[PDB]
């Protein structure tokens, strides 16, 4: 049924294509470091959804991409703080089992298919009108 | 598996580049680990440089995709390992095969020309005080390409 | 008499020739003005590719007309 | 009681003195990884494969760590270079303490020579020389 | 009777009960032959304002053979290589049994005071105290205050 | 009742008062890096009280008051080796349940009565006439 | 229980805001304002956002505000630790004088350093003996620590 | 005459002075041996504060009495 | 006449010596051409130490001989 693309080549795609921003502009995606030779670090970044409590909140996040990417899922992060169902309100660590598609990852996947998936997940109804932190807070470490 | 993978990975296993080590891996048999040795009478001669093969799922209508792995300060080489060779671009012909792609790129470590430029902040000191520029892939060559295993 | 050749990142810019001159004569007189050497510039005009050696008039190129400037990689 | 006690950093000095002047047969060579540590604790260790076995004439090359404790407890000793032997774990390149004699009945005698020669004399072990040994340039990770 | 010969202990009784001024040392609780040690830098020095880590220990052979001592504190000096080694006279072939530990520490002191790049130990060391004295105590000056700041 | 300082304005007004010598001299504070803005790390001294086995030996510690002081107590340590309960003999590092003033802190109190209370435990009956190792011992780390 | 001088002045200083200066309150000490100064144009410190701290003490409006700089910053009038020399938030303070005034005053001082009083004495003499290297002093001083720290 | 004045600090200034001298040249020739601003000083007598355009002898300032020097607060 | 200096180090001068030459003038000529300072080196022939006040005649050294350098180390 094919076979895959090694992890490095395949980020090297997402790497060139979250630098010539074709699509939505929702969401944007590049390395933490620029001179990172793992590829590891990488910052992302969501703008809020129109008709939510996140609206028009930026919102910066750390996704690490393990060794057995994209066989395995990315760890994903909030930096600004945020009150998300799944989204931890002491670390900014995301659940993996609230998120379908890091709860069913495939790796047909990226991450520009995972920060859509967490604005999607903004516009989910549980979320919308949840309470949030007044903008500018962030968690530290 | 295409049958031309398989008969070129055995040619490769079988006979050997001198100066070049390669070998595919073990659970991907279009996915290659490769180490070249720098080469003699040249700013990385003592390095030992790690590279990546990828031959993709059109090769070799598609030219295999590789990448330097060990930093190395060259001027057809960036900051994440990428090579700017024609061999690899638009100059690709499907008749060429890895043996020749994996020469290509020894060849390029030593003969390092600028006037076309991957990474043109090194390449314009390469042509601006190419000494200096030597001295610093040394440098280099002794940082990263050394203590290696 | 005046053209234009467009490059492709969306800029035009204006030359003054003769008929008489050739394509490598314009590809030069667009080097003396952007510093692209010759090499790394194609000339195409009404859906036919340019020629260095041929003329202006050989491709029937009048007053003020535009050409399109791809760049080689 | 029964003999004196030569603390660690002057023992340490002493294996590094002979580390580097001509020991035996060289079947086993062993130094300091930063020749500048002045805490003595990290070296680097090397064996040659005993004759007869499918380590043979294979260079190995081991990093040995001597702990605040040293010569009373005993080292912590890793493969760098990929092997396939009893007691050397094939992700990581430790070695496991149990099945080595020497580190399982530590004794202060003992030193990081000895416990390379009982790496190599368990190399010609009747379990251990008929191993399918791993392609020769090939190193585990860190 | 005596726990090991009566010599260690006697001179381990008069180097704690008088000791060596800017010298303290004291034995390990756990080893009688060995001995912690700390040099004040001596004034009129590059090493003053620092304080010195030695280890001194009491081979099986003392006093016939040479006690082994070395510095622990990283120091510039031309007779101390990378690891603490000293290159002392009384330490090796002129060692004479009538000795004793407080003046090995004395000259220890001394030689911190009056460094001669005679001696090829540490020879980059001793070729740069002669080929710019003024930055070799410079430099003394700066690693005293670098590895002897906060040792003890 | 009242108006709470916060963290930095109270730190710069400790500042200034441990370099005007007020009060009685058997203990002062300071910064220990003079340049740092964050105003955390702190070397603190202590003179041991008359008429114990700490009379007239010299302690200095270290006073790190983190992001929440004054309002949360602040981490104490020895670097200068003492016998003394509630301070851990291989680390120097003090339990707080031990000294009342960690134990029960309150915003009122700076590191200049956690120092003066420290040396008031010395002359506690517990701790005056314990024995003490030689002078100018000192842990590591 | 608030002064309602705090209160009416937080409430202007939020709803008519200083230009090229943010204020705004804690949320859990009213008295306490975080500030953002943006470094004034055609001086050494533009393109750099400096972080300033400012509380109103228990005395406002009789005793004046307490400023301080929390972003490094070369400049003859703020010293290693962020203090500000100012005489309005000293001897010369009036209890007419107001929060926004304040801001103004440290957002002027940005643009016109004077050392002639010198609270921190090098960055002062830096200025007056060598003032051409003070200025791309403080210039590489804006680039380290008031840009990519926002 | 001379006359001194004591400042907070606990340092004594003496200086020659006459009475013909006003309270101002008081402050301006203290600033001329020790560098204090003339605007920061304020001169204590005897329980009364003293202006500048007077003299000492309006103030009955005879020989070698002390003045107190107070210096307004500046931080910094 | 012509004698030979062995070092332990593995190296073998040759100096051109006369019987009359005393230890102190041959010390003093392999200096010249192996730079090590007479009070550094002694001598060794024929199991005896050569003092530096006798000749090569009083120790019957003769033609294309060999001694032997120790280096004293201080």
């Amino acid at each position: 049924t094919g076979v895959k693309v090694p992890r490095n080549f395949r980020l090297l795609e997402e790497l060139e294509e979250g630098q010539k921003g074709v699509g939505d502009g929702t969401v944007s995606w590049g390395l933490e470091d620029d001179e990172d030779m793992t590829l590891t670090r990488w910052t992302g970044m969501i703008i809020g959804p129109p008709r939510t409590n996140y609206e028009n909140r930026i919102y910066s996040l750390k996704v690490e991409c393990g060794p057995k990417y994209p066989e395995a899922p990315p760890s994903v992060r909030f930096v600004t703080k945020i009150n998300m169902n799944g989204i931890n309100n002491s670390s900014g660590m995301v659940d993996a089992r609230s998120i379908p598609v890091l709860a069913k990852w495939q790796n047909s996947y990226s991450i520009k298919v995972v920060l859509q998936e967490l604005r999607r997940l903004m516009m989910s109804k549980e979320n919308m009108k949840l309470p949030q932190p007044p903008e500018g807070q962030t968690y530290n470490n | 598996l295409p049958r031309r993978i398989i008969k070129e990975t055995q040619r490769l296993l079988a006979e050997p580049v001198p100066g070049i080590k390669a070998e595919p891996d073990e659970s991907n048999a279009r996915y290659f680990h490769v180490v070249i040795a720098g080469p003699q009478d040249s700013p990385f001669e003592g390095g030992t440089f790690k590279l990546e093969l990828f031959l993709p799922e059109e090769y070799p209508m598609a030219a295999p995709k590789v990448r330097f792995m060990t930093k190395i300060y060259h001027p057809n080489v960036d900051k994440l390992g990428r090579i700017k060779l024609d061999i690899l671009a638009d100059k690709w012909s499907p008749a060429l095969q890895i043996r020749t792609v994996l020469l290509s790129i020894q060849a390029l470590l030593s003969a390092p020309n600028p006037d076309d430029p991957l990474a043109n902040d090194v390449a314009e000191q390469w042509k601006t005080n190419e000494a200096q520029a030597i001295e610093t892939a040394r440098a280099w060559t002794r940082l990263y390409a050394m203590n290696n295993i | 008499m005046q053209i234009f050749v467009k490059t492709l990142t969306g800029k035009t810019i204006t030359l003054e020739v003769e008929p008489s001159d050739t394509i490598e004569n314009v590809k030069a007189k667009i080097q003396d003005k952007e510093g692209i050497p010759p090499d790394q510039q194609r000339l195409i005009f009404a859906g036919k590719q340019l020629e260095d050696g041929r003329t202006l008039s050989d491709y029937n190129i009048q007053k003020e007309s535009t050409l399109h400037l791809v760049l080689r990689l």
